[PDB]
């Protein structure tokens, strides 16, 4: 969920 | 130096991006443009545009004051669209986005897929779903 590629483009997690 | 890049993140000048739409000079060609334009209005606290861009059945004028009140509680920090779909046959469109912000000094992010409907050549915001 959260750890799937964050569509923000950060490449890992929405948390990160 | 004296550039005024659009708050939507288009790398274009506001006057030539979401600004001409919020001005009334240009009709939004698609749901994405409308979403972007509404984000700019939130950032620039227009409200009158936000009401004009809201689907007529929602009676936005009625909650103008709440829109204003919302302006004071949040600081917008960015918009990122990751999905867009629309069709003339459906007069319906969708825009999926992440909108980052700050509230009471605490940062946060909205992730939503908003729906837009077309009436008489114009797109209007109506609803949303967390994808």
């Amino acid at each position: 969920g959260r750890n799937d590629p964050c569509p923000c483009g950060s490449g890992k997690k929405f948390k990160k | 130096k004296m550039s005024q890049p659009c708050p939507c993140g288009s790398a274009d000048e506001y006057s030539l991006c979401c600004g001409r739409i919020v001005s009334g000079e240009r009709v939004a060609p698609d749901p994405s443009h409308l979403m972007r334009s509404r984000y700019c209005a939130f950032v620039m606290k227009d409200a009158d545009y936000l009401i004009k861009s809201w689907h007529p059945t929602c009676n936005a004028a009625a909650f103008r004051d709440d829109i204003i009140a919302g302006f004071a509680n949040t600081r917008w920090l960015g918009l990122t669209i990751f999905e867009h779909t629309w069709s003339e046959a459906e007069n319906t469109g969708y825009v999926s986005f992440i909108a980052r912000f700050s509230e009471q000094g605490k940062n946060g992010a909205i992730i939503e897929r908003s729906r837009f409907i077309k009436e008489n050549g114009q797109w209007y915001y109506i609803d949303g779903t967390r994808p």
